[PDB]
Formats: structure tokens, sequence, C-alpha cells
RNA sequence: CUUCGAUGUCGGCUCUUCCUACCGUCCGCGCGCACCGGCGCGGAAGCGUCGGAUUGUUCACCCGUUCAAGGGAUCGUGAGCUGGGUUUAGACCGUCGUGAGACAGGUUAGUUUUACCCUACUGGCCCCGGGGCCAGAGCACGGCGGGCCAGUACGAGAGGAACGCCCGCCGCGGGCCGCCAGCCCCGCGGUUGCCCGGCCGGGCAGCGCCGCGCCGCCGCGCCCGGGGGCCCUGCGCUGACCGCCUCUAAGCGCGCACCCCGCCUCGCGCCCCGCCCGGCCGCGCGCCCCAGCCCCGUGCCCCGUCGCCGAGCGGCCCCCGCCCGGG
């Protein structure tokens, strides 16, 4: 029969298969264009997502010259150390890799990583590379191959878990492209200026452009339709129960379809927000980032009581404009975006919340909690 | 007049709101809202600065009664979110009977008036005692 | 190793499909340049109309549907060979298809059947598309690159023929019996 | 014709796909098309096709609104429901029959049983490093306005556009907690009966109840959705067949909410590095064009048949713990 009324489909058929995410952290599965002739930019950075905020901020759009409150989500991101050069050609087949030069030096964070338990391990990883390596007549030679054989640059680098309050004491690697620049070895030379040494978030990307936070979602376990994909709950009299999809198909076709709804792991799964802008990038051992001259005191990042479910931030913090996916310190990956917002507002921020998220606060900085209470 | 920013859609059809404007009728009834469109099941709501279609009740004027008339909501109960971040929940929910091309019916409108309802709608603004 | 500039793809195809269930093993190159006969147009859509039949039920399920020319090259193949049974299952995996020529099969000699080519087959205003276009239009993504490299190859190879014409008149100019009698003793071979 | 050793039978709800003989929006074209608006086409299924009064009602009709096409899937959909209806047994009423009873005449009352099997669908699992990349499969932004244009074109007036850019709303989709709602696992305050001899402080009434409430979910809150390619109907351009003409025949331009790819979700396998760096296998390249086809219409024709060294180019295997705590 026809439906009779009509409705649209409960649910996005392209963000099936809707299971836990097998990649650990989130993989950006693409990079921002190189356009030759750019500056030699880089374009990605591993943060651990802190708490959110809520900023007053002067908007010049048309409200224009009117102040409003938004949300932003302060993403900890630690200097990020930068470990190896990756060389893809674009041969028939699809990016395949020509060779990657991993550093002589690599710590103790990044090492961690291969394998499972640091104290019970053979710890017997680049042995023989850093032997073969270390004079650096090595290393040149095949960074030269790069150069050679190569059309994309990525630098692979490892976040610092030390300095950040996550409790992995491990380093998530990530692979970052040195976009721009007018030729290959501009930017192999780039990376190589960068190889052993911190990445800033500062660096990598800028206030008022907009990025893509891409990461894993929180979740929830198994979660019925109603809850999962939003199918009506059925009228309260219902045998069997009201809280799921009445019918799963038509006697034809005979199978259940893919379309239909269907109970499973409802989060944890890989998804990208994009074109979110970059409200503040800061270090926070400066203690006057919260600080405007509408502020008229001395603020930072930390709020009184602690992120909430989250450590210090005694590192710099980019601020986002809107919420992103994850839980607090989940790791977030940031890109450039790719397509960001044609007509965006202009990012002029007169005050940032700094009382604590735990519970209600009436008091920005400890001091005041103090005096009031006296 | 404008573009409306979007608030929290307080009152749907069926509610009963009281007439701030005298010349209207003590209950005003939502029937319908204007340029609503809807997913199904969906009972049109409407909110402060809406065109809402309303019947004078039985406690109403006899004059102005049996026949739906354009009112635009000027006190919603429920809280909503001004950009500026400030929630603002009026103490009852209230509307004043406005023909589509602005012109109140009542000679004043009594009673703390919505800011968004007098940014929509000019005439409520100039009418309007206490605007909060 | 038969190369498909030119070739149809239903006719290459007939040859192939009874070698390789004689037998034989064949690796198929440069076959983005094989031509399916008949107007781009109704060939885009004869394909973009193949490509609508999906299982409703588990798209995963579903005839598979390939884009890239050496697949649409072999599942043409398939439908000529016993897919299902094991003595077709062998001349399946027999059979190597490369779109373009790769470093993999570029040594090897090279044959082209002449009867299957769309020159000595179809008539002039015929009209025809060649595989790999429809494979742009139909969701390849992958044709500048096997342009690129196969651009590379043709110039390394023409380098080369500079080079062969050398050492193959060396061994002509230095001809000093089966020359006088294979082929030339009431035998003309 | 198939089913009567039984295919659950009406509608509604919930939800999924499909079809064009397309109502609005997309692209043209024709008007008895000045403008607004109407009306007729051809391509077009992407999105929208609502909220209600009566009725069991599919239908019908009316009232609204962003003004509201038609159908299909065992009259989609009962081990999904609901039983209002129909359709058992109780009971009326009207008519018909001498009567038992009848009624395609109305009226009320009247168990909706069973998955733990197999498929299918959805998630999950089967000890082996990290970092990536492809084949395949899913696939998502439409629609409505306000602003400037503009009271301008157009019009005798009356009325009254538009491309473009901006700003919003609606619908949906993916997220998130600060804000503000909602909630409270054992927190703090209040109180009521009883039991602890009274105070203090406790129990018991399945959390006795009440006032707030934290971490946390969550929504009614916020945040994000701006792109390419062929082309359809066609509109044209040069230019014929056919001393003209011409959109088409050879070409050639432009070109659709459609389509295909991107973004995006999944991803068998594969690549690189690390650990180790080991074995095995093969022996072989000019290109281009067919109305110049530049010498055409050959060659190989012996993968064991006596070939197998190497060199050099490919391949091919090749390798990597858990338990245990916390999230």
């Amino acid at each position: 029969s026809h439906r009779k009324f009509s409705c649209c489909r409960k649910g996005n058929l392209g963000y099936l298969p809707r299971k836990r995410c097998t990649r650990g952290r989130g993989r950006c599965k693409t990079f921002p264009p190189d356009v030759q002739g750019a500056p030699i930019h880089l374009t990605a950075f591993l943060g651990y997502k802190a708490g959110c905020t809520h900023v007053m901020r002067f908007i010049d759009h048309r409200l224009h010259n009117r102040q409003a409150i938004d949300q932003a989500t302060i993403i900890d991101a630690p200097p990020m150390i930068c470990t190896a050069i990756i060389g893809y050609a674009k041969t028939p087949k699809g990016l395949r890799a020509v060779t990657t030069v991993w550093a002589a030096h690599i710590a103790e964070p990044a090492m961690r990583r291969f394998y499972r338990n640091y104290f019970h391990a053979e710890k017997t990883a680049f042995s023989t590379y850093m032997k073969k390596a270390a004079d650096g007549t090595y290393i040149k030679e095949q960074l030269g191959r790069l150069k050679q054989h190569a059309d994309v640059i990525r630098i692979v680098a490892h976040t610092q878990p030390a300095l950040t309050p996550l409790k992995q004491k491990k380093a998530d690697i990530m692979e970052i492209q040195v976009n721009g620049g007018a030729n290959v070895a501009e930017k192999v030379d780039y990376a190589y200026a960068l190889m052993e040494k911190p990445i800033s978030i500062k660096d990598v990307f800028s206030v008022g452009a907009q990025i893509d936070t891409i990461s894993i979602t929180r979740g929830r376990g198994f979660e019925g339709v109603v809850t999962r994909w939003g199918v009506t709950r059925l009228p309260r009299k219902t045998r069997r129960g009201n809280r799921k999809v009445a019918c799963i198909g038509a006697w034809h076709p005979a199978n259940v379809q893919y379309t239909v709804a269907r109970a499973g792991q409802m989060g944890y799964f890989h998804r990208t927000d994009t074109n979110k802008q970059v409200f503040m990038i800061d270090t926070a051992e400066n203690p006057r980032c919260c600080t405007t001259e509408f502020d008229l005191t001395d603020k930072s990042i930390n709020p009184v009581g602690g992120f909430v479910n989250y450590g210090r931030v005694q590192g710099d913090f980019i601020m986002i404009k809107g919420t992103c996916p994850g839980p607090k310190r989940r790791p977030v990956v940031m890109r450039n975006a790719l397509l960001p917002h044609r007509n965006c507002p202009p990012v002029q921020l007169q005050w940032i919340s700094t009382a604590s998220k735990f519970g209600h606060g009436i008091f920005e900085t400890v001091e005041e909690r103090r005096q009031f209470y006296a | 007049i404008g573009n409306k920013f979007r608030i929290s859609c307080g009152l749907p059809v069926g509610a009963v709101i009281n007439c701030a404007d005298n010349s209207g009728a003590k209950s005003l009834n939502m029937i319908a809202v204007k340029n609503w469109k809807g997913h199904l099941n969906r009972f049109p709501k409407a909110s402060v600065g809406d065109m809402v279609l309303i019947t004078v009740g039985r406690d109403g004027k006899p004059e102005l009664r049996r026949k739906v008339t354009p009112a635009v909501v000027v006190r919603q109960r429920k809280v909503w979110r001004r950009k500026d971040g400030v929630w603002i929940y009026f103490q009852d929910n209230a509307g004043v009977i406005i023909n589509p091309k602005g012109e109140l019916k009542g000679s004043s409108i009594t009673g703390p008036v919505a800011k968004e309802a007098a940014d929509r709608w000019p005439k409520i603004s100039t009418t309007a005692e206490c605007v909060h | 190793v038969i190369d498909c500039k030119g070739h149809i793809l239903g006719r290459l195809s007939a040859i192939v499909a009874k070698e390789l269930l004689h037998g034989h093993e064949v690796a198929l190159v440069r076959c983005e340049k094989a031509i399916i006969s008949g107007a781009f147009r109704d060939v885009k859509a004869h394909y973009l109309k193949k490509m609508h039949k999906r299982t409703n039920f588990n798209h995963l399920r579903g005839p598979f549907h390939f884009r890239a020319p050496a697949e649409i090259v072999r599942r043409t193949i398939r439908g000529m060979i016993p897919y299902k049974t094991v003595r077709g299952s062998d001349a399946m995996s027999r059979l190597r298809v490369y779109d373009g020529i790769p470093p993999c099969c570029a040594r090897y000699k090279r044959v082209v059947c002449p009867s299957a080519m769309a020159y000595l087959c179809l008539r002039p205003e015929r009209r025809r598309c060649e595989v790999g276009r429809v494979a742009h239009e139909i969701g390849w993504q992958h044709a500048a690159d096997v342009e690129r490299y196969e651009k590379r190859r043709l110039e390394e190879c023409d380098k080369w023929y500079q080079d062969k014409i050398q050492i193959d008149k060396k061994i002509a100019e230095a001809a000093e019996l089966q020359r006088i009698n294979a082929e030339l003793a009431k035998y003309g071979y």
C-alpha cells in the first residue's frame, strides 16, 4: 500500500555501519590539497579535549556591533615532537609510500608505542636503525630518495603525553602532511628542519580560520532504536512493549533490508565535525590568557575546580568555537578545514568564563573566593 | 520585519493564552501558527514574536467570538535563550490581537512585553508600557 | 600477454576465455584503451544502468559492480568461464589484468589479436567508446595517474628504441645452415 | 487455476523500500505570455506533499498552515500492536414467518496464544607491532522567506518582477555540556507514625514522604552541513546532402533539485618502517596509424622438445603473545 501520510527515513544511511571504530584514534583519511606555491605550512595537530567554557564575543556580521555568549571547547595541545618523514608517490594504484626515514633519536613516549607492556619488553625496537644512522650519512641519502621519487611528503610526529594530564604514558603517533611549498625538496627540507624538534599548535594553525575536529564519539553500549536511530515509541498499550520499530519490513523483499532500524552499538564511532573556528591559540604558562582589556584583572585557561573529568592543561591550548566530537581526554585530531563557511564572523573575545565547571561557580578566580568568603 | 532569531517554541496548538490588549478577550486559544511546515505528528508550535491564529473563548467578548484572528504572543512562560545568553522566562502565557498588517485592535497593550515581539512587530513596540 | 589498445571488450574476452579454459594463463595490458562498441552516451548509460542492479536487502550481498577498467575487462571474461566450478576457478585465477602496462609485465614480449581489433572489425563511423573514458564517468578516479605513468613509460621506451636497433643490427651484421635449410630446403618456412 | 489434515481477514498506528501516468520546487520551450499571475509541454523522482473537527470507516467533507500528486510491495506491515469494525455464543428494536428462527436492516456486550531452532537484518567474537593506502559497499543538506535591488523594469493605470550578494527560518542529519531546562546511588536539610528509656543520633514503612543537589547522561539548550565531472530535454554555432535553406548529417559550444565521483562511514587485502632481515621462482618490451595503409598481406610456431650459468628486472613466500588491574 502507499504509506499514507509522508515522513522521511529516520537516521543517516551514509553513517552506517554503526560499529565501535576499529581505528584507535581518528585517522584523517584526507588532508587539505597542496596548492604548490603556497607558504609551506603543516596541516594537523593532536590534542586531548579538555572542557567547554562559554565566551562573550563582539559580532560584526549582519546583530552587528552586539555581544553574544557562545560555547568554546579547549582542546589542550602539547608541543608534539616530529619523528619521521614519509614520501608517498601518486602511482596508478593510489598513494603508495617510497620508504620513510625515521629519526635517529626517538624518545621513550614514542618507543613505548611499539611494545604493549614496556617493563617486560624486549626493548629491541630501532636497535639496528639507530646504529646504521647516527652518522647521518645514511639518513640524508634516504631523504634524498624521497625528494627524487615522492610527490606527497608527510611528517610523522609523536605527541608527548607526559606534558598532558592523560594517563596513557605512551605517545600516539600521527602523520601530518607538509603541504604547500614550491617543490618536493622544499617540503622535504621543511620536514628535515623540524625533525627531532617540537612542533607547536601556534605554527600549524591561526586564530579566525576554521578547522575540522576529527575524533571518536562518546558511547552508550547496546541501545534500542528509540535512543539509537530515533523511531517513535508505539502508544502505551502495546504487548511486547512500546520502545521499538513495529514493522521491520514487508513480506517482499523477504529478507530484512539494510535500511531498517536495528538495535546495536550507540556511540564510540569515528566522526569528523567540520568548519569549527579557532577562537584562541595560546600557551597556559602565560597567566593572562583569559585577561582581556574588558576583564581588568588576571585569569588563565585552568578553571577553579579544574577541567571536570580532566587535568590542568599546563600547556598550549587551542579553543575552537562549538562542540567537538569526543568525551574529555579523548584524543582529538584537528585538520585545516577542507572547505570552510564562505561568510563567517570575525573573532574578537571580550570575556572568557573561568568559574568552576564543577557545580555552579560565581567566583572567576581563586583569590576572589577567599576574599568573598573573607 | 527583520529576520527572526530562533527562541524556544513555548506554546503548541490548543494552548489558551490571556489577552494583553483591551479590545481583545480574556481567552485567546492557539489554532495554528504562520509559516508552519513540519514533519508528521508535530503539533504546530509558536513562540513570542510569531503570528498565531487565535479564537476568542466563551469567557471572551461576545462581539469578537466565533471567528479566527491573527495574533502575536507577547509573554511566553517557557525559558528561551537570547543570543547574549540571558534566559528570560515571563510569569504567564499571554498574547495581543494584531491584523496581519500590524494593527492592534486594542487601545493599549497591558503587562510587560517581550523584546522579541517589539522588534518583529513595530506597532507593539510603540504601545508597550513596560518592555522587558 | 595481449595488449588491449583498440581491441573489442567482447571479442578479446572470447579469445582470452577459450585460452584460459584450455589452460594457457595470459596477462592483459593497456586495458583502458580497449573499446566498448557503440556511442559513448549509450555505452555509458548501459554501464550506469548495470550499476543500478544491486541486492535490495543488503547491497553488500549485491552484485559487485567494478569501476576500474582492468576489472571491467575481467568481469566480462568471468561470464565466459564457469566461474563457480573448480576448473573455472583455476582459470579466472590464471588471468592477470593490468590497467596500463605496469613494470611487472613491461619486458614481456607483446602479441595482439588482429581479428578482435575494432580497426579490422567495426566499419568506419560506427562510433566507439574506450572503456577508460567510460571508467572515468562511471567512477574511476585514477585516470590521470595511469596516463602520466604510461607517458613516462613510452618515453623511456623511445630512448630504448634507439638503443635496441643498435644491439640487433650487430647481431644481424654477424650472420657468420638452418637459415639455408629450415626456411630454405624444399621447406620455405 | 493454487490453497478448505487452516496462507490470520478490515482499517489505523510504527516503519522500510519502490514506481511515474510529476502537484510544488530544478532545467529548458510554447501561449489568447506587458507585469504579477495563470495555463500547456518535454527532461526530471532529488526533496516536500502537513496539523486538526466528524466517522471503525479506505473514502468523504470541512477548518486551518510554508496551501498540501497519484499509487505499489500476499488489498506491504497481527509469534509488531490495537480490536473500533467485521465475524460465534448474551441481549434489544424494526420488519418477515403460525412457529423454531431470519435480515446486504440498524443497537450494545463480548481470552488476539508460541522464537530457545534456521535464515535475514543489526551489533559482538575467534593470541600476533606500529603507521598508512587502495578494490569493493553505504553515501545527505533540500525547501521557505525577510534585506538591498525596488517601488525600479513593466504598465494607461491598477498593480508589480528578476539575476546577484547578504541575513535568517523550517525540515532533516551528524555531534556536545557551559548556559539553562529534566533527572539523582545512597549527599545535605525538613517532617510524619512506630521502634530504639528521654537528649544526641539512628532504624522501619520494599527510596515513608518533602526541599534542593553534585559527576554524569540528556533536550526543550548550543555547535557544524557553501564541491567537482559527464551530460538529459533542449537552446545555439559553423555546415551539407539537395544552384537555396538549415541545430546535425561530420563536427562544435552551453547545459538540469537528475546522475557519477569528492567530503563523509566502513573497509578485505596491500604498502612503508621497526624485530628479523631469511628462503624460493621466472626469463620476454619500440611506438603509432589504418582514407597513406610508406611497402603492408609477416614472424614465433620447441616450456622441456634439452632449455635451465649468471647479470639484470620482476614476482613469491617471509616476520610480530596473553592472563591480570583501571577506564
